[PDB]
């Protein structure tokens, strides 16, 4: 039975994570995504100007092409991709999945253009949201699914330092006490789950659904729980270059929790700082608006507080303090 | 930051 680790690490400020994953023999460095099921690099097929500052997959050495697939992928913060697909061996810590579907980027918007930091995106969402066509493909995890000795994988994020994906199996000694479980709903692709209510510092409110998401960097609620957090901060304000609520770096941040079948998850107030706005004196909040989509994205400010298990038995998330 |  397969199982693997693969180690992470954060960018500067904690702003994505990236993994090495070996496609066809070279290595790049993914954003692995368990908002999204596409599985897309960089590639040989972009202008060589965009293939700067980065590690290309060159289709055409170990690829086997799908001829007259196409996919194309637009983000939740603007950004989008395009290209044709090939299949390939992928292998992530150690776990290979053979025939694995790899989009090659053939158009990159300038969000991408811009990012050296990542080689493309590694797609853990559920499959019936793969946008290849047309027939659609299935994600890394999907492939290598059955084989592994547990159809599970496990996140462990952390701030500033490096973390791990395991795929496989859980790692106990990566948490306090005991998982708590909580059912997802998939109808949508995503790992969706409910929470029972919240606690922003000082205030208490009603339950919503949002969805595990290793691929946004900040918690994106709904505009009235950012209210009511930020109210509680003195000073805070928005600031469109920072990128949303701003503070002096010392202030005394609330804590944040939510309550999830009996376990309640807390974010701690020293994690809500994301760090330097990049203007002045102020730091940016790790809570902010989801713009009105109607459920909350629960990103990596969230996920560095837990260990969380994404299990295909139910669907079902599992959550326990980070260790 | 992002928001994939
Ligand atoms: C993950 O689990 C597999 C199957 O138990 C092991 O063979 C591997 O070494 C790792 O512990």
């Amino acid at each position: 039975a397969a199982s693997g680790v693969a180690t992470n690490t954060p960018t500067a400020n904690d702003e994505e994570y990236i993994t090495p994953v070996t496609i066809g023999g070279t290595t790049l460095n993914l954003n692995f995504d368990t908002g999204s099921a596409d599985l897309w690099v960089f590639s040989t097929e972009l202008p060589a100007s965009q293939q700067s500052g980065h590690s290309v997959y060159n289709p055409s050495a170990t690829g086997k092409e799908l001829s007259g697939y196409t996919w194309s992928i637009s983000y939740g913060d603007g950004s989008s991709a395009s290209g044709n697909v090939f299949t390939d061996s992928v292998t992530v810590g150690g776990v290979t999945a053979h025939g694995q579907a790899v989009q090659a980027a053939q158009q990159i918007s300038a969000q991408f253009q811009q990012d050296t930091n990542n080689d493309g995106l590694l797609g853990l969402a559920f499959s019936s949201i793969n946008t290849v066509q047309p027939q659609s493909q299935t994600t890394f995890f999907d492939t290598v699914k059955s084989s592994l000795a547990q159809p599970l994988f496990a996140v462990a994020l952390k701030h500033q330092q490096p973390g791990v994906y395991d795929f496989g199996f859980i790692d106990s000694s990566k948490y306090t006490g005991s998982l708590t479980y909580t059912g997802v709903d998939n109808s949508q692709g995503f790992w969706s789950f409910n929470v029972d209510s919240y606690t922003a510092g000082s205030q208490s409110g009603d339950g919503f659904s949002g969805i595990a998401d290793t691929g946004t960097t900040l918690l994106l609620l709904d505009d009235s729980v950012v209210s009511q957090y930020y109210s509680q901060v003195s000073g805070a304000q928005q600031d469109s270059n920072a990128g949303g609520y701003v503070f002096d770096c010392s202030t005394n941040l609330p804590d944040f929790s939510v309550s999830i079948s009996g376990y309640t998850a807390t974010v701690p107030g020293s994690l809500i700082n994301y760090g330097p706005s990049g203007d002045g004196s102020t730091c940016l909040g790790g809570i902010q608006s989801n713009s009105g989509i109607g459920f909350s994205i629960f990103g990596d400010i969230f996920l560095k507080s837990q260990y969380v298990v994404f299990d295909s038995d139910g669907p079902q998330l599992g959550f326990a303090p980070q260790a | 930051x992002v928001v994939x």
